[PDB]
């Protein structure tokens, strides 16, 4: 089926792009701490 | 520690607002290509958007944990957080009511036709 | 013998706690009341203008209560937080009361990307605001105000649920309301843009009303189809510059800065037995 081969990708680009803001997002912090 | 966590609490909730805006705005327009294979097209492209807002839920929902933790820890300033809290909160429930009318908007055009 | 007060008092004051654009956008919204205190829109302070300092931070510039129009300065605003709470006073000895800021609360709370919110009490606006079919584009100037949503107001919004009604009719994309029997509202991500949205709102309304008198029915008059209607300068950029420019001339100390000079001012014409200028 052609339209199946569009859509797992559908599904696994959107995951992929918010995993990568996830660890966009958790990372800039400056964290300064102590000892 | 803890006036570090609100400032990080502050600095994650403006990415949230922000993007409740943007997609509010893209939201807002409607256009509907020509004949049942265009309709169906953007039916299928709002599936497609409906199944991405469902991953930003899970963050909103880490984001309403952390905000339960200052008053949890009793913060100095609950209004702050409280407030903000369940803005963003009604603001994304307002997102949804806007995508389900969307959705029966081209179930309306799909039928028509 | 004069109201003339000099809108900077920043040097003057030396003091407070301010951000990084904070001294600016002060001294944009003292303008933006001598502004509307020179057109003779409002004189009675009731909250009108509202501005937003920061997309993080919120604490919110607002005027203080019981100082009219003409006397506010650039140290005499109050900047406010969401709920009402105060964050920081400026040098104005008068008690603080955050109950109009109410009204721009859940504006706030419902669009970020405007910063500055204008509200009228003008007769005209607030005829047009019981004007039941509300604003008719039979001008030019109301074509050129755009889309409008229309709110019922009950003169309270203090209530929880009142609130999710007024995003409801607020919508995603709309910079003007008008609420019933209330005047209007502006919304503007810059305050030129909102200003300018003002003032031609404000054209249009008294071209309505007039028109409205005159004729004596909507069949009378003739409305031009809105799908018929349907470098680079931003909406209120141009105009906003050439009244701070205006006011600097008259002798305001506008703290506006300018984006170009206005003259060319040729080099005069210089003898080398000057003293030595300045004094170091």
């Amino acid at each position: 089926k052609a339209e199946d081969l569009f859509m797992e990708f559908a599904h696994k680009a959107s995951a992929f792009n918010n995993w990568c803001e996830n660890v966009e997002e958790d990372l800039s912090e400056p964290v300064h701490c102590v000892s | 520690k803890l006036e570090q966590l609100a400032r990080r609490f502050d600095r994650k909730a403006a990415m949230r607002e922000t993007w409740l805006n943007e997609n509010q705005r893209l939201v807002a327009q409607d256009n509907f290509g020509y004949d049942l294979a265009a309709v169906e097209a953007a039916k299928k492209k709002h599936e497609a958007i409906e199944t991405d807002t469902a991953a930003y839920e899970e963050r909103v929902r880490a984001l309403e944990d952390l905000a339960r933790e200052l008053e949890l820890e009793n913060y100095h300033d609950q209004k702050r957080i409280t407030a903000r809290k369940d803005n963003i909160l009604r603001l994304w429930n307002y997102l949804q009511e806007l995508l389900q009318s969307r959705r029966q908007r081209l179930e309306t055009t799909l039928a028509l036709q | 013998f004069s109201m003339m007060t000099p809108i900077n008092d920043l040097h003057t004051a030396d003091s407070l706690n301010l951000a990084k654009g904070e001294r600016l956008m002060r001294c944009k919204i003292s303008s933006v009341y001598r502004l509307l205190d020179l057109y003779g829109w409002a004189q009675l302070s009731d909250t009108y203008v509202t501005l937003r300092v920061s997309k993080e931070q919120d604490h919110f510039l607002i005027s203080p209560k019981g100082v009219s129009c003409s006397e506010v300065t650039a140290s005499s605003l109050i900047k406010v937080n969401i709920l009402g709470e105060v964050v920081e006073k400026g040098s104005s000895c008068f008690p603080v009361d955050t109950t109009g800021f109410c009204l721009h609360s859940a504006i706030y709370a419902a669009r970020p990307d405007v910063r500055c919110i204008i509200h009228l009490h003008t007769p005209a606006t607030a005829a047009v605001s019981a004007m039941k079919w509300g604003l008719l584009p039979v001008s030019h100037n109301a074509l050129l105000v755009g889309d409008m949503a229309y709110f019922d107001f009950n003169g309270e919004m203090e209530q929880e649920a009142d609130r999710i009604n007024l995003q409801k009719c607020l919508g995603p994309t709309c910079k003007i309301l008008v609420l019933r029997n209330h005047g209007v509202v502006a919304l503007g991500d810059t305050v030129e843009e909102a200003f300018y949205k003002v003032f031609h709102l404000q054209a249009a309304c008294e071209i309505q009303v007039s028109a409205l008198s005159s004729a004596g029915g909507v069949e009378n008059l003739i409305l031009l189809e809105q799908e018929k209607h349907r470098q680079k300068s931003r909406l209120g950029e141009h105009e906003f510059e050439a009244l701070m420019r205006m006011l600097d001339n008259l002798g305001y100390r506008t703290g506006y800065p300018y984006r170009y000079p206005l003259v060319q001012e040729k080099t005069k014409h210089k003898s080398e037995v000057e003293i030595p200028a300045t004094v170091t």
